[PDB]
């Protein structure tokens, strides 16, 4: 029974991981776009300090 | 007349159990017709998206089309 | 109103921490009668086990006996002993009853339905019955009676095998499931129940479940016959309601524990059509 | 605690029951670890249906 | 008035004491087989909500069962006074309300009202369990009516006064 | 940037993967870096703006599509961001987007259960084996 | 199994530290008001370590 | 072993089944349980239900 | 003709109403929990770390958004508070 | 089922039963497989980790060898004076025999299923990775 | 040990006196690592913004469930040696204490 | 026991395909776990690390993507 | 919902406690310490190698 | 591991013992407790206590505490593995195991010694 249910619990494991790597599939789909906003707003962020810290220091 | 011990048993546990499973599968008992409201409200329209020029079907068409197929019910 | 708002930003938060409060209020009393339910149904099974009526005219046909102990209790005065020290003799209990009925937070009753998205459930479970096992002690202690001594020092006996038992039962069990939450475990114990795995240390599992849960035979701390009492042998009144409540929470919640671990939780038992059922549906 | 025949040749069918039962308990986990060897290949052949393209890393990156 | 919400109150802590009444695991002599007798399932005495309890901090009866000695008059005493109040004392047996068959002794004491006070006495030698059974319910009334016997006036209004 | 929401951006993205992609390998190719740390996004700022513009004019749905995007959403609020558990109804969207003309006679070959208002609840249906990953 | 004689007996020595009651033994009343004494047994029980050491039996808590 | 605190000259491999049984299995927490907990529980209760019924006397 | 119950049926039978009455407490407990952890989200969320790496940056991306990318974006010397109650920081060190 | 369908997480969110549905998508794919029957090249690239005849007669054999260790068991450790216990231990035997060879017949369909994914037009594959045949319409007379 | 809870009668005033303040105060006067490392509040939070940055690719690629992988791959990985001398550290440990109590 | 007759079989398992070797003479670790352990080992000699899809060129279907 | 089998489960095993605390006696500390920690641990620890062990065979 | 919540709960928690608080202030309205000699004495089963405060136990079984205050930091250092036992590779399982082993030899050496039992002092 032991080595039984070690072996049902790994087939469940591989069954998750079968799954786990379609999800993968569509988060590389829609990582781009998410990842060009984030640079966008990060970029924003840093042009407004770079702004800032040139006029403070000039 | 008399009924069967086990009939009058079953009756009790029908009387236990479907209150209970009742409650159970509504926890939020008189407010489950509020969640399909905010439900139906959180479902976005036409103006709240915005659309493709060249749209294939119009919203009128949209409209009819749903109408017609009773697709909410 | 434009001048007058800042004023109230803080003044208007208020009402929400009544509302907290509330809400925990109502889930701590309803937890407190359900082990007042608990304890008239160990006092009923045991009159069956032992062939007799139990509670039968506290209420018609004994409906309110729990009620009717609580009450006593309540009513029930308290003397503290000139020589025991009396700071630590309240102090104590008071400790004892805010870890019995926080207790509760570290319980699932879904897949995320709890009142806090604990992660370390075992983490939580095993601080909060280290600090009962500290109170009973400190108990024993303050309260100067040689049995009640004699009961704390049992109680860190078995605090002492608890540690080892209970954690190479959770080092076998995240061995699978990979985390201390509750919910991971459900979600392989679908197919079958995790017990399965654990078959040859069943008898293990239930002296498991009783070691924890304080029950025979491992219930020496508070062991009447050995001990007058045990560890509240000095305790009268509300002081010990609140140990006997601690008690009773210890063991619904630890039964919970056992049954999310091993038994699936709130999953139905699949496996006796485990034969019938098939492992895959393509159209 | 000495045992009669009939009690004896029970303890032999006994053991020998139970070595016949362990080892085909193994050969059946054997069995059941390659038909998982084969759904993960059914898995991947379906999964890659699809996923064929393959895009080389651009040369700026050395 | 507060006797708008004493009396009302009053009947509730009346039979909450009632329902849960728990005596001292205590006996001394053969009156203590016979409270066995009525504690376990032929009388069963959780049926009326009596559990025993072995320390007297957490008694609510004194079952004074059995003969009393002067070497245990004082243990007596000191065991009644530890116990907390409310508290009632019950004596069975005729050896605890007047010494019984050894009341011509040099060592037994004459009865344990002499030492304690007595709420309620039930003659036997041994009582018999529907005898204890008997009495304890009975004390049990008696405790419940003891809250309001009618003490107080009432007035013109009948609130009482 | 866009005014919306983190799970409506991933939905559409489902679908504008198909559209834009070599502005997409354009932007991976311009972030594409010998070592896992991420590269400095001030060298991708011109290969985020394309994908970001083309983003824009794919977010656009014929109004047919209404309905599948909803149930989706939906889906999508009722499960914390479970891509994989309503990917059915994301590919609903996908096709109705993709030559919503025949979206058409794809709803008019519907049946009675389907034709019925879809409401999502783990909690009460947690599925199958579900990893939550 | 090895030797535990010196684990498991402590003698006591005229005049000697270690080897003497080096702890306040425990001098507890077990009953009359016992559970497990029958009622009217006053035994003076020297405890160490939770190990009875000495008995020391009042019984005449029944003497009639 | 019945007869005194002595033991065989040959100890058998039934001895080591039994303890096995006996340790890794502690079979007293089922046997028990089950035998008690389980069937004693199905016959009548022997309760007299003193107020309204009495026990049985003589003349 | 008595149709009685079965004696050990009928002996069983005498603990049920506490259970029944265990089973009333404890629904109203676990439902009190489900309506308190629904109220405020419209739902049972799942919990945070019982998701993927990718799937909680997407469900955090909002809450970042909303509560330090648009403040620090539209922040002016003058905006903060004099008293130093500001924000703390969403890493604290 | 223990897993459910494998391209989608069944009875996941909302539970949907629509038996309807199962026979039209049933259907499609039976006319698929009749209308590229004929077809030699299509049929030669067809393949399983199982072959047919191997899994139907595992399917055949498992109920019977496990019949006939149920009986083994009874005859050596049961006694033959009762039944109740003995009939119930062979049919338990039987169906761990059964369970085995329906488990060959559900694992020789997914394999079926999956590794011929790639042969199947787009909308047969869509429609057998999504729950909907509204996918298909064309192939179940529609 | 110690029961009771009676301790030794200690005043710790002679003492703290004529060696433990002087000493803690010259200490403190010229004790300080910490080099240039800023209290919160030294500069307005909204010049901070790498918290908010998110690495979807790394996100996505990344299939960690447990906080524990630091800790494997030092216990485990990188730190095994020390792994393997705190276990042979314990063993000797065990030894020595049953030495002491014999 | 159980040890011995596990390494048999690992070693035994060489027959299966190369995903389905034993994990205990094949490792199969996180991209964290590789990168580190194969940046410049020249004993594996992985060779370019791709960066979006976190893995190197020369294992096996290091960069799949769709269509 | 979930919490509804979750609470006949609680009540099983509170039946269970229940009647094991009826029926078993109790133990002596040290008997009870000796046993786990010459018997209980070892049991313990060699389960989880066989788990261990079989984990790495099944993967 | 939870968040201020926790701690708002813990304040919750002492509120609610407030209620328990005043429903025993309250039940003081129906007894009265009179002064005896014994009353509030240490209780020893109806006599006199003849030690108080110098109730000094024996601490044999101390080695019991001492194995414990090891062996829980042997298996805390077993919690990693476990958890990322997927990603189990030569060295990690032959270090796991290697621990574990050293573990068992150091409770066979703790049995063979006989210090896992109480002594005469
Ligand atoms: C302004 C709003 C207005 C709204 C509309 C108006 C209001 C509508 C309210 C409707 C509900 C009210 C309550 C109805 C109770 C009916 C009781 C009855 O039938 O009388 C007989 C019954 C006789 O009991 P008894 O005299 O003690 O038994 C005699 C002997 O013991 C001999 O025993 P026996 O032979 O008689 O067998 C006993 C048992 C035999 O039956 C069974 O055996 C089956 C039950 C036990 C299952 C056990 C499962 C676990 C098994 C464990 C292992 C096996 C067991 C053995 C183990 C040991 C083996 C050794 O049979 C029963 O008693 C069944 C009665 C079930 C009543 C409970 C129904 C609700 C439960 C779920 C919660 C509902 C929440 C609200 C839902 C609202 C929406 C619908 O009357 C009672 O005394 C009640 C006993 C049960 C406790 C009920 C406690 C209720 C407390 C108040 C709740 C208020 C909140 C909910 C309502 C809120 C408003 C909606
Ligand atoms: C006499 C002279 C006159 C005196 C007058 C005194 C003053 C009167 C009030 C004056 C002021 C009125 C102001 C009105 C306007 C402003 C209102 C406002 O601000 O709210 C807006 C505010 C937000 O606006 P919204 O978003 O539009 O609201 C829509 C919903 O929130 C949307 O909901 P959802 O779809 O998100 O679903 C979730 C919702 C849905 O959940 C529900 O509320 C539905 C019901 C849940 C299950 C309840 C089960 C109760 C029974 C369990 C079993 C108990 C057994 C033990 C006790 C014995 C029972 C016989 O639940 C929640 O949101 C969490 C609330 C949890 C409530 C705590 C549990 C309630 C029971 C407490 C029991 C206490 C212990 C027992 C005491 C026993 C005493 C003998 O609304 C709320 O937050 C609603 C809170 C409702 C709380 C529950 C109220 C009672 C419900 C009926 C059950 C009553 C049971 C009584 C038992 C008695 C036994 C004797
Ligand atoms: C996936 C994982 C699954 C789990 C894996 C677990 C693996 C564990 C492995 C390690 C352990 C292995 C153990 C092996 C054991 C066998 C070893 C062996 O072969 O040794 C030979 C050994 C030597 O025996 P022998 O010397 O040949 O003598 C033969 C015996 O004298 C016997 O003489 P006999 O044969 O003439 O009489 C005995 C017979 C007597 O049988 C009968 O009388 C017929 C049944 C009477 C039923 C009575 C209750 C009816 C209730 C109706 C209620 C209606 C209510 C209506 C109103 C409702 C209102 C709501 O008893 C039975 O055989 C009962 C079997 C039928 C049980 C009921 C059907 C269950 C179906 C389960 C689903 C299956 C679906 C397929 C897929 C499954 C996948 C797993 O055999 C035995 O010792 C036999 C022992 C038989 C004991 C039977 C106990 C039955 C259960 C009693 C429950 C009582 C409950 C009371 C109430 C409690 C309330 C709390
Ligand atoms: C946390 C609580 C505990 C969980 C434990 C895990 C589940 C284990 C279930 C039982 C599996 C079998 C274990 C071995 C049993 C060995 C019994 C035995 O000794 O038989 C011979 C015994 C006696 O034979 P013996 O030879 O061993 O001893 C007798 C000695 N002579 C011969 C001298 C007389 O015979 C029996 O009566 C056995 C009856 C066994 C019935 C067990 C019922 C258990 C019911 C409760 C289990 C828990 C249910 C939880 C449900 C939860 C649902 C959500
Ligand atoms: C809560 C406690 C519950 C305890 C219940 C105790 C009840 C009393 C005992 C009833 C036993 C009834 C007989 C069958 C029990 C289930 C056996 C099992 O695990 O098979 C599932 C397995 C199912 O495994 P599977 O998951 O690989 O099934 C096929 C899988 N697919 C579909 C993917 C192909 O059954 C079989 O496959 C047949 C046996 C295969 C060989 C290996 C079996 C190892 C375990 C055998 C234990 C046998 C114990 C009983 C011995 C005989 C007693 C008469
Ligand atoms: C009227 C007089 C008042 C006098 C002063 C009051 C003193 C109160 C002393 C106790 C409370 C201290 C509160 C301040 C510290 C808060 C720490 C913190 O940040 O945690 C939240 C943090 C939350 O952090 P986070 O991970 O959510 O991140 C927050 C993110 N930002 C910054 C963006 C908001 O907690 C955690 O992260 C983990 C949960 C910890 C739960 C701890 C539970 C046990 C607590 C026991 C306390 C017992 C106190 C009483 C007894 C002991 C004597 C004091
Ligand atoms: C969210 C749900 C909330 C539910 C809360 C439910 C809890 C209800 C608790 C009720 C407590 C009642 C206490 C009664 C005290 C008076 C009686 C008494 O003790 O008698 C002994 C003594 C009097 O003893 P006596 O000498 O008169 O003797 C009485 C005996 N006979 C009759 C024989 C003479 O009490 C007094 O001293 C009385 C006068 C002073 C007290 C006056 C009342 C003060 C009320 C304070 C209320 C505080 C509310 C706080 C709210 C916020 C909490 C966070
Ligand atoms: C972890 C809880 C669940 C249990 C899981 C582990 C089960 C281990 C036993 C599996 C079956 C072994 C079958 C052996 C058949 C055989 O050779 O059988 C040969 C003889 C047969 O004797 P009989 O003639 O009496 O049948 O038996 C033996 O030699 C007994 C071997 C010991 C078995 C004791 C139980 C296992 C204890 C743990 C293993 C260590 C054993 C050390 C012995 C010195
Ligand atoms: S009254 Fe009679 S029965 Fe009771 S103790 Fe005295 S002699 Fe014994």
């Amino acid at each position: 029974l032991q080595m039984w249910g070690v072996g049902k619990i790994i087939e469940i494991k591989k069954f998750m991981k079968r799954r786990d790597i379609e999800l993968k599939g569509l988060q590389r789909k829609a990582a781009p776009f998410m990842q060009s906003m984030n640079d966008v707003r990060h970029l924003a962020l840093r042009e407004r300090n770079d702004m800032l810290y040139n006029e403070l220091l000039s | 007349m008399n009924l069967p011990w086990f009939v009058r048993w079953g009756t009790d546990v029908a009387l236990f159990f479907i209150p209970a499973y009742t409650f159970a599968n509504y926890p939020t008992t008189f407010f489950v017709f509020a969640a399909e409201k905010r439900r139906q409200r959180r479902r976005k329209d036409f103006s709240d998206v915005k659309l493709r020029d060249d749209a294939a079907f119009s919203v009128d068409q949209v409209k009819q089309l749903q109408t017609k197929l009773h697709l909410k019910q | 109103g434009f001048w007058i708002a800042p004023l109230f930003v803080n003044i208007l938060s208020l009402p929400l921490y009544l509302v907290m409060l509330v809400y925990n209020i109502v889930c701590m009393l309803l937890i407190t009668l359900v082990i007042a339910s608990i304890t008239l149904i160990e006092r009923k099974v045991l009159s069956l086990v032992q062939r007799r009526v139990g509670p039968h005219y506290v209420g018609y046909r004994g409906r309110l006996q729990y009620i009717a102990d609580a009450l006593k209790l309540f009513i029930k005065g308290i003397v503290v002993p000139e020589g025991s020290n009396k700071f630590w003799f309240v102090a104590i209990p008071s400790a004892a009853g805010a870890i019995c009925y926080t207790f509760w937070i570290n319980s699932m009753w879904g897949p995320s339905v709890s009142i806090f998205d604990l992660e370390y459930n075992l983490v939580y479970a095993t601080i909060l019955s280290i600090l009962f096992s500290f109170c009973i002690m400190l108990t024993g202690y303050f309260s100067k009676s040689k049995y009640a001594f004699m009961a704390s020092i049992r109680c860190a006996i078995l605090m002492l095998n608890i540690e080892i038992f209970l954690g190479l039962l959770v080092i076998n069990l995240i061995f699978i499931s990979e985390s201390f939450c509750f919910s991971v475990f459900v979600i392989y114990q679908e197919i079958i129940w995790l017990i399965f795995i654990f078959f040859g240390v069943s008898g293990l599992i239930f002296i498991t479940f009783l070691l924890e849960t304080n029950r025979a035979p491992f219930d020496l701390a508070e062991a009447e016959s050995e001990l007058v009492t045990g560890y509240s042998v000095e305790y009268g009144g509300f002081y010990f309601a609140l140990y006997y409540l601690g008690e009773y929470f210890h063991l619904f919640f630890f039964s919970m524990v056992i049954s999310i671990v091993l038994f699936g939780g709130w999953e139905l038992p699949n496996f006796l059509y485990l034969f019938l059922l098939n492992d895959f549906n393509i159209l | 605690l000495k045992h009669s025949a009939t009690v004896l040749r029970e303890i032999k069918k006994d053991t020998i029951m139970m070595i016949l039962f362990i080892i085909g308990g193994f050969t059946y986990c054997y069995h059941m670890r390659e038909t998982r060897f084969q759904l993960d290949d059914d898995f991947n052949e379906y999964v890659n249906t699809n996923k064929q393209t393959f895009r080389p890393i651009p040369d700026h990156v050395k | 008035r507060v006797d708008y919400i004493v009396t009302p109150i009053n009947a509730v802590v009346s039979w909450a004491r009632q329902g849960s009444f728990w005596p001292l695991t205590f006996g001394l002599a053969c009156c203590a087989v016979e409270m066995m007798h009525a504690t376990v399932s032929r009388y069963d005495f959780d049926r009326f909500g009596v559990i025993f309890r072995a320390t007297p901090r957490q008694a609510d009866l004194i079952l004074v069962a059995g003969t009393l000695t002067n070497k245990m008059a004082p243990g007596l005493r000191r065991l009644y006074e530890q116990t907390l109040d409310p508290k009632w004392v019950l004596s069975m047996g005729s050896c605890a309300n007047g010494g019984g068959y050894y009341h011509y002794s040099y060592s037994v004491v004459r009865g344990c009202n002499r030492i304690i006070p007595v709420d309620i006495y039930v003659p036997g030698c041994p009582p018999t369990a529907e005898a204890l059974m008997f009495g304890v319910l009975q004390l049990q009334k008696s405790l419940y009516r003891q809250i309001n016997e009618g003490e107080k006036k009432y007035n013109k209004k009948d609130l009482t006064y | 940037k866009m005014n919306t929401k983190s799970f409506e951006v991933l939905i559409h993205s489902q679908y504008a993967f198909d559209v834009c992609r070599e502005q997409v390998y354009n932007f991976e190719d311009c972030r594409q870096t010998d070592t896992p740390l991420p590269k400095d996004p001030i060298h991708c700022k011109a290969q985020a703006k394309e994908v970001l513009s083309c983003y824009k004019e794919a977010e656009k749905m014929d109004p047919i599509c209404l309905s599948s995007f909803n149930d989706s959403r939906e889906c999508m609020f009722k499960s914390d961001g479970n891509l994989y558990n309503c990917k059915t109804w994301i590919n609903q969207y996908v096709t109705c987007q993709k030559n919503p003309a025949a979206f058409a006679e794809f709803l008019e070959a519907s049946t009675a259960e389907q034709l019925k208002s879809k409401k999502f609840d783990f909690v009460k249906n947690r599925g199958h084996s579900d990893k939550y990953l | 199994m090895n030797r535990s004689i010196f684990q498991l007996w402590k003698p006591e020595s005229p005049r000697s530290n270690v080897n003497s009651k080096q702890i306040k033994t425990m001098n507890v009343n077990f009953g009359p008001q016992h559970p497990a004494a029958h009622g009217v047994l006053r035994l003076i029980l020297q405890l160490n370590g939770e190990i009875a050491e000495r008995f020391d039996p009042h019984i005449g808590l029944l003497h009639r | 072993r019945l007869y005194g605190r002595d033991k065989p000259d040959e100890l058998d491999f039934t001895d080591v089944w039994e303890s096995s049984y006996q340790n890794i299995i502690c079979p007293e927490y089922f046997y028990h349980f089950w035998f008690c907990g389980i069937v004693y529980s199905f016959e009548p209760e022997w309760t007299i239900n003193y107020p309204f019924e009495k026990g049985p006397l003589s003349p | 003709v008595n149709t009685a119950y079965p004696t050990p049926l009928k002996t069983i039978l005498k603990t049920t109403p506490a259970f029944v009455v265990y089973f009333v407490f404890g629904l109203g407990f676990s439902t009190v929990i489900y309506d308190v952890v629904y109220h405020p989200k419209d739902r049972i969320e799942r919990f945070y770390f019982r998701s993927s790496k990718f799937e909680r940056l997407s469900r955090k991306r909002d809450e970042k958004l909303r509560h330090y990318f648009k403040p620090a974006i539209e922040w002016q010397p003058w905006y903060n508070t004099s008293t130093n109650n500001n924000t703390r920081p969403l890493l604290r060190y | 089922t223990n897993f459910g369908s494998p391209f989608r997480n069944t009875d996941s969110g909302i539970v949907i039963r629509d038996p309807e549905n199962e026979k039209r998508l049933k259907l499609a794919f039976q006319n698929f497989w009749k209308s590229k029957q004929e077809d030699k090249e299509f049929q030669a690239q067809i393949k399983t980790a199982v072959s047919k005849d191997t899994v139907n007669f595992m399917f055949y054999a498992s109920p019977l060898f496990g019949a006939l260790l149920g009986k083994t068991y009874i005859d050596m450790f049961c006694n033959p004076r009762y039944f109740y216990f003995r009939a119930f231990t062979l049919s338990m035997f039987a169906l761990a025999g059964y369970c085995v060879g329906n488990g060959f017949r559900n694992r020789y369909e997914h394999s079926l299923y999956t590794r011929n994914y790639h042969l199947f037009p787009k909308d047969l594959q869509d429609a057998l990775v999504n729950g909907d045949a509204r996918y298909c319409i064309s192939w179940w007379k529609q | 040990l110690n029961i009771d809870g009676l301790h030794l009668k200690y005043n710790h005033n002679i003492n703290n006196v004529l060696y433990y303040t002087p000493s803690l105060v010259l200490f403190l006067i010229f004790f300080n690592i910490d080099y240039f490392s800023e209290l919160e509040l030294f500069l307005p939070l909204e010049l901070s913004f790498i918290d908010i940055y998110d690495d979807y690719y790394e996100g996505f690629n990344n299939s960690i469930m447990n906080d524990f992988t630091p800790l494997t791959l030092s216990y485990y990985s990188i730190n095994s040696a020390e792994f393997i001398i705190i276990g042979l550290l314990l063993l000797l440990g065990s030894v020595a204490c049953v030495n002491l109590y014999k | 026991f159980c040890l011995l007759f596990v390494l048999a079989d690992a070693w035994g398992r060489e027959k299966y395909a190369q995903p389905y070797k034993s994990q205990i003479l094949h490792g199969r670790q996180p991209f964290g776990h590789t990168f580190v352990q194969n940046y410049r080992n020249q004993a594996t000699d992985l060779g370019r690390w791709n960066h979006n899809f976190a893995c190197y060129e020369k294992q096996p279907g290091c960069g799949r993507d769709f269509d | 919902m979930p919490y509804f089998v979750l609470l006949f489960k609680i009540l099983i095993f509170c039946v269970v406690a229940i009647a094991t605390r009826g029926t078993l006696p109790r133990y002596r500390f040290d008997q009870f310490t000796q046993l786990n920690w010459k018997h209980f641990i070892y049991i313990w620890l060699g389960f989880l190698v066989f788990n261990l062990c079989f984990v790495t065979f099944f993967i | 591991m939870g968040d201020a919540v926790v701690i708002h709960l813990i304040q919750n928690v002492l509120i609610f013992g407030i209620i328990f608080w005043l429903l025993t202030w309250g039940a003081e309205y129906f007894y009265t407790v009179k002064q005896q000699l014994t009353k509030k004495q240490f209780y020893e089963c109806g006599f006199k206590s003849i030690s108080e405060l110098n109730i000094q136990i024996n601490f044999n079984f101390f080695m019991l505490a001492v194995f414990l205050i090891l062996y829980d930091v042997e298996f805390t250092f077993l919690f990693p593995v476990l958890f990322n036992f997927s990603m189990f590779s030569t060295t990690e399982l032959f270090l796991a195991f290697f621990f574990i082993f050293l573990i068992l030899v150091s409770l066979l050496y703790d049995w063979l010694n006989n210090v896992l039992s109480w002594s005469a002092e």
